[PDB]
RNA sequence: ACGACCGUAUAGUACGAGAGGAACUACGGUUGGUGGCCACUGGUGUACCGGUUGUUCGAGAGAGCACGUGCCGGGUAGCCA
RNA sequence: CGAGUGGCUUGCUACCUCGAUGUCGGUUCCCUCCAUCCUGCCCGUGCAGAAGCGGGCAAGGGUGAGGUUGUUCGCCUAUUA
RNA sequence: GUCGGGUGAGAACCCCGACGGCCUAAUGGAUAAGGGUUCCUCAGCACUGCUGAUCAGCUGAGGGUUAGCCGGUCCUAAGUCAUACCGCAACUCGACUAUGACGAAAUGGGAAACGGGUUAAUAUUCCCGUGCCACUAUGCAGUGAAAGUUGACGCCCUGGGGUCGAUCACGCUGGGCAUCGCCCAGUCGAACCGUCCAACUCCGUGGAAGCCGUAAUGGCAGGAAGCGGACGAACGGCGGCAUAGGGAAACGUGAUUCAACCUGGGGCCCAUGAAAAGACGAGCAUAGUGUCCGUACCGAGAACCGACACAGGUGUCCAUGGCGGCGAAAGCCAAGGCCUGUCGGGAGCAACCAACGUUAGGGAAUUCGGCAAGUUAGUCCCGUACCUUCGGAAGAAGGGAUGCCUGCUCCGGAACGGAGCAGGUCGCAGUGACUCGGAAGCUCGGACUGUCUAGUAACAACAUAGGUGACCGCAAAUCCGCAAGGACUCGUACGGUCACUGAAUCCUGCCCAGUGCAGGUAUCUGAACACCUCGUACAAGAGGACGAAGGACCUGUCAACGGCGGGGGUCUUAAGGUAGCGUAGUACCUUGCCGCAUCAGUAGCGGCUUGCAUGAAUGGAUUAACCAGAGCUUCACUGUCCCAACGUUGGGCCCGGUGAACUGUACAUUCCAGUGCGGAGUCUGGAGACACCCAGGGGGAAGCGAAGACCCUAUGGAGCUUUACUGCAGGCUGUCGCUGAGGACUCUCACUCCGGGAGGAGGACACCGAUAGCCGGGCA
RNA sequence: GUGGAAGUCUGUUAGAGUUGGUGUCCUACAAUACCCUCUCGUGAUCUAUGUGUAGGGGUGAAAGGCCCAUCGAGUCCGGCA
């Protein structure tokens, strides 16, 4: 069984969903953690300086 | 005996399974009454079909050499 | 390279844990106030998933229903005793002090009241040899002379299930079923059969440990494989 | 677009003590190659005719399906060696 | 011992190609060379004959089937002008 | 698909009918995930659709999902999170321990709903009929109430009860067919309420010393059979429900085999097959309440994932429709669905290609190799070798039979079950299609089933049982974490960790010098702190004494890394290759030599063997069984071949419509020679050459595709190794702090461990912080 | 005779897999597909959903295999021009 097309058919699991806090479809319904805003992980909002060029 | 094992495994492995299971299934004299009606129920567990005495013993025999020693001393 | 299998173990991931949620009970001796006024009746004999040996369910006078590490020869109906004044009969538990020298015991406590640590496997037994006011000398299954506080409790008799080791597994499938009842990763791939990145013995055209197998006690994890601090090897000499 | 060989007569002759043993020429055939043709023999022939298994159309009659014929036998034209 | 020709063997060189000209052997299909194995015509012989052996002209045609081995090569078998 | 017709401006593909077909574990029915309006209606055809389009999953506009009893909701599973506590420089980080919560929509547990009717689209939800559950209120009854039971459970074999379905017999209703007299359909009717009870268990009676019983095991004076009794089942029987409903009508009755469902008996485990909420226990009447969320549709060769209306991938149940047959097999056919695995028209339709049928004689000559194809085939009877671990080998091999029809026998309660007999009879052929093994021998490897390189490797590689060695007494060995802590472990030597070999059988020799590990160690060497000397009004510093682990040195150890040669009748460096096997999957020489077999055999097998360079758990030898493993031979068979032919289906070719991509410095009708950076359509010399187009097989454009995976170069990269360089974890060891009192000692009071607790064990040690020496490819 | 064991046999039952064709395809139906042959199919079996293990780390009956078409060290953004 190939890793390509044939294995794409088994994908019918729901993981990332609309997030209650930020509105993005990044709330992982299995981990109960938003990969976009950190909801479920931290009270503070997920943020990182590498999300932009260093001197900006 | 080890006939269910067909031509597989070799002599010893199934020679022992035979003797062991042969002595394992013989009718054993119940410690309670004296009837030879004890049968294994599982690993180290024996029961008499006559009086229903359920007790512990060897894994494949109701009594082991060391087990028979305790009585003495 | 990469951490060896022995190192993956310590992390205690599912692959390496024992099926605890399936285990029955902790066969520790009952805790008596004193006097030995504790007696129970063997209500049933059960299989113990964690030891491949039988265990007995006892109902004690005061109303406690607990599984017990059963010796050979215990059956339903039989009455068991646990206390300093318990009768010297197979299946009863009492401190070594109260035990007559030359009597096989099992589930021997390491430290008084711990519940039992030694001689708990199928068909084994410790052998109480010497008594005293300060030290009870017991000979354990490995044949070593152990000095114990005479206040350490034990059960008279040998453990049930003896001889379990006399019959060969014959099939890999049988080994398999037993291994699924333990905290062990099985089957076993030889170190020599792996790539150099995976084990000290891996690598090389043909298989062979490119080094002596006797490793130092001081070796770090990842390197301590093969024959650990062997005092000797082989069958000769 | 023809190449080569075998055989017969020449001749058991010439030659040679003998053993052995030619040629010119005239013939018959084989082989390899070449071009064409189907009266003959052979192949094919899901044109066609027949036999027959399972099943469906109630039986009978007559049919469908079972892969481009269910299977088997025979085989015209045509094409072929 | 001396003098040459070929470019089928091997070696040498590093001139062409590293933004790639796909290895060996075999197979299939086509053209060619002659230093000729057979076939045609000759000369010599230690050429009676038959046959050998050596040489000359000559490239029209032919040069096949098999056993081991991937083999090329080679060894082997029965045929063959 | 075809002929008619319908609608429309327009019809091969939108609809009707007929005829012809396709799908049967699916191409039918219900659904999970996922999608998200794709569902229904009307009006449309610019877009989407492999052609067209009046059609649609497309466009426009509206509409559609109704619940006490179907899910959710409730419970807890592996396990997750939150709070507290602790760690961490710190946190959104981290382990334990408490608490709380979360965690199952087909498919875990679980209070209660059936039948019919209705709509364009919902429907156990609405409507009609009938019924049921929980809670609460009122009334009567009731003092019981929590012990127990249930929820609640593995694998294999099997009896019994029993519904649906299917089939058989006869009747009734309707249909079909028309030489017969046959063939088809229907003949209905729930939940619920009530009632019946087989099995199991137990009691009374009885009194078996050999009887009772089973498919089988089994049972009994500790009381068998027989007799009577208590408890006790179905999603089952029976009655009601039902002058409910449904049907045009009839609106059956018995039987066999019996999925569901109920209830028993047996066997297996070095394997033991959830939990909790809840329920029962614990009556009845009447009334009231039963909110909240889901509900359409697709569920796939067009509604999901794969960029697509993708030949892929994707769970559940329909596993009992008919013939067939052992069958949930093939083949054919129903119910039901479809003609959308969606472009058509034309040419006896050429070459060539993909699938495939048939080939005379020869029969593996073909080829690296029988690759491909073929041969054999189902069932019954006869019969069956070497070898063997006594299981097997084995369907060995080899031989014979096989239909139909007429009348019968036997087994069984019987089957629309099975085994035979006699007579008759047809064909080339009776497992007639379909289904359906070719067989035998020798050798190598791995014992076996099992595993693997998703996407060029299925093997001899990995695993395995078996053998062996190593570590550790549990405050352990091994391992994870910076720490708090943790896996192993509800474990305790018959254990579990670390390694090697790889079933059985017969065996497993010699070597401890080097390296590794381990133990010992008079003497030697061996750091820091403290101490002493010199030096400094002090300090830096120099030296000394003491000396831990470690090393030197000694010993043990090869199923520890590994080794077992050359020379002469010992030497390096410990020993000097034993049993076995041997030209090997190891032998260069080598196609070794002899033999077998063949017309001929670098192959294969047997023997020899001085082995370039076999050899004993780096396991040796050997071996029945097994194998999509490597090699060899034989019988049978055949278009593999001699040597090709003819035929079939789909393409190819012509026509309508649709309609890309690769590639392109320029020029370009070339050929023969030469030249040129030595491999030119383009330079030179000749030759040839009127332009354009169709089909073709691919000689050339050193054809197109990819800034060569080879090779080298770069004071390039990475993965791996080690007695490379340099370091870092980690372990061992000494010292200082924790740390107390009286080169050997006692004590208790810190501290540690055990204990529910009292208390016990230990104890200034250990743990922890700091530093010093040794080891240190585990890591950078 | 009964019994019905087995990492037991046959088997396109469901279901799992993939020896050969070096067949078809190779701007594909498909960035791993199609057909025939072949292997397993009561167990170390297959399968759905839930759940856990995370990057020098997992997971690995070991092939440097697998960790979302990529693995002798994933992916994303940043260091970074
Ligand atoms: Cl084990
Ligand atoms: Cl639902
Ligand atoms: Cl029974
Ligand atoms: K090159
Ligand atoms: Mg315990
Ligand atoms: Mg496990
Ligand atoms: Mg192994
Ligand atoms: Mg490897
Ligand atoms: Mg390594
Ligand atoms: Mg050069
Ligand atoms: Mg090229
Ligand atoms: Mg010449
Ligand atoms: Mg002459
Ligand atoms: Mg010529
Ligand atoms: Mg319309
Ligand atoms: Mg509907
Ligand atoms: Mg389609
Ligand atoms: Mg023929
Ligand atoms: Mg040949
Ligand atoms: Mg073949
Ligand atoms: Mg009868
Ligand atoms: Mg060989
Ligand atoms: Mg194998
Ligand atoms: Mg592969
Ligand atoms: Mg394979
Ligand atoms: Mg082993
Ligand atoms: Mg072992
Ligand atoms: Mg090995
Ligand atoms: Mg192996
Ligand atoms: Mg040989
Ligand atoms: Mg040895
Ligand atoms: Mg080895
Ligand atoms: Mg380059
Ligand atoms: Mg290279
Ligand atoms: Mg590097
Ligand atoms: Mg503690
Ligand atoms: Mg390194
Ligand atoms: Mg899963
Ligand atoms: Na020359
Ligand atoms: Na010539
Ligand atoms: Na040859
Ligand atoms: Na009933
Ligand atoms: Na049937
Ligand atoms: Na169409
Ligand atoms: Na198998
Ligand atoms: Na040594
Ligand atoms: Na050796
Ligand atoms: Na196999
Ligand atoms: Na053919
Ligand atoms: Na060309
Ligand atoms: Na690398
Ligand atoms: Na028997
Ligand atoms: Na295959
Ligand atoms: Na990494
Ligand atoms: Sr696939
Ligand atoms: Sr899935
Ligand atoms: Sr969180
Ligand atoms: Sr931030
Ligand atoms: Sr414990
Ligand atoms: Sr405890
Ligand atoms: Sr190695
Ligand atoms: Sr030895
Ligand atoms: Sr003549
Ligand atoms: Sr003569
Ligand atoms: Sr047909
Ligand atoms: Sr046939
Ligand atoms: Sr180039
Ligand atoms: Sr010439
Ligand atoms: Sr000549
Ligand atoms: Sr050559
Ligand atoms: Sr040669
Ligand atoms: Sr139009
Ligand atoms: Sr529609
Ligand atoms: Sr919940
Ligand atoms: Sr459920
Ligand atoms: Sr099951
Ligand atoms: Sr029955
Ligand atoms: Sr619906
Ligand atoms: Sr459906
Ligand atoms: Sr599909
Ligand atoms: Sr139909
Ligand atoms: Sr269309
Ligand atoms: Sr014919
Ligand atoms: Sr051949
Ligand atoms: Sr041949
Ligand atoms: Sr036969
Ligand atoms: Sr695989
Ligand atoms: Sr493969
Ligand atoms: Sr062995
Ligand atoms: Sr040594
Ligand atoms: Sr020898
Ligand atoms: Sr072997
Ligand atoms: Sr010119
Ligand atoms: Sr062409
Ligand atoms: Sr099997
Ligand atoms: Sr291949
Ligand atoms: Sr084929
Ligand atoms: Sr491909
Ligand atoms: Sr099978
Ligand atoms: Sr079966
Ligand atoms: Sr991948
Ligand atoms: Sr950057």
């Amino acid at each position: 069984t190939g890793a390509g097309t044939p294995s794409q058919g088994k994908k019918n699991t729901t993981t990332h969903t609309k997030c209650r806090r930020c509105g993005e479809k990044s709330y992982h319904t299995k981990k109960k953690v938003c990969s976009s805003c950190g909801f479920g992980k931290s009270a503070k909002r997920r943020d990182y300086e590498w999300q932009s060029k260093a001197g900006e | 005996r080890s006939g269910r094992f067909g031509a597989r495994y070799g002599r010893v492995s199934r020679r022992r399974v035979a003797e062991i299971e042969s002595e394992m299934n013989e009718d054993h004299a119940c410690p309670n009454c004296g009837e030879d009606r004890v049968d294994r129920q599982g690993t180290g567990i024996w029961q008499c079909s006559y009086c229903d005495y359920k007790f512990t013993g060897g894994s494949y025999k109701p009594e082991t050499p060391g087990g028979k020693t305790v009585r003495r001393s | 390279g990469r951490r060896i299998q022995g190192q993956r173990r310590g992390r205690g991931t599912s692959t390496f844990r024992a099926p605890s949620h399936r285990y029955k009970a902790d066969l520790e001796h009952r805790k008596v106030e004193d006097g030995d006024v504790i007696a129970g009746t063997v209500v049933d004999i059960e299989h113990d998933p964690a030891r491949s040996a039988p265990v007995a369910a006892v109902e004690f006078e005061d109303g406690d229903r607990r599984l017990i590490l059963a010796p050979e020869g215990v059956g339903v109906g039989d009455e068991l005793q646990v206390g300093v004044s318990a009768e010297i009969a197979p299946g009863n538990t009492l401190p070594l002090a109260e035990i007559p020298e030359g009597v096989p015991v099992c589930n021997v406590e390491s430290s008084p009241g711990d519940g039992g640590k030694f001689a708990r496997a199928s068909g084994v037994n410790a052998q109480l040899l010497t008594h005293d006011r300060n030290v009870a000398v017991v000979k354990l299954p490995s044949g070593e002379m152990k000095r114990l506080d005479p206040q350490c409790r034990a059960t008279i008799g040998v453990v049930a299930g003896g001889g379990r080791t006399d019959k060969p597994f014959v099939k890999a499938g049988n080994k398999h079923h037993k291994m699924k009842a333990r905290g062990t990763k099985w089957p076993n791939v030889r170190g020599v059969a792996m790539n150099a990145v995976d084990h000290p013995f891996g690598g090389g055209g043909r298989q062979h440990p490119g080094k002596p197998k006797s490793i130092s006690r001081n070796a770090p994890p990842g390197r301590k494989v093969g024959d650990i601090a062997s005092k000797r090897t082989g069958r000769g000499g």
